[PDB]
């Protein structure tokens, strides 16, 4: 799953 | 130098989908362990109608977005919550609403 900053 | 366990917005390790349910207004915001990350934490915040998970940076024994470290997250945390710094500019996220565990 997506991280904004990862 | 508080205690993760005894902030009001510190769920542990809550997975994602049980964060989605907790997070309905802008600005509302939580602190969980990360599944996808494992060892990582996450600020989960709710903004312009979507959930956003940040992983909360850990280098050089310091707790980060984009700025300034802390040695530990509720410092961090708590910075943010209290100036409303942006937690990235590309986000503009402010945190508004923690979030009751």
């Amino acid at each position: 799953d997506e991280y904004e900053n990862v | 130098s508080k205690p993760l366990a005894e902030q009001d917005w510190y769920h542990g390790a809550i997975p994602r989908i049980e964060a989605q349910e907790l997070l309905k207004k802008q600005g509302d915001f939580l602190v969980r362990e990360s599944h996808g990350k494992p060892g990582e934490y996450v600020l989960s915040v709710y903004s312009d109608g979507q959930r956003r998970h940040f992983i909360i940076q850990y280098v050089d024994n310091m707790y980060r977005f984009e700025g300034t470290g802390f040695s530990n997250i509720p410092q961090l945390i708590d910075h943010h919550y209290t100036t409303k710094q942006v937690i990235t500019k590309k986000s503009g996220v402010v945190l508004l609403n923690p979030i009751p565990k």
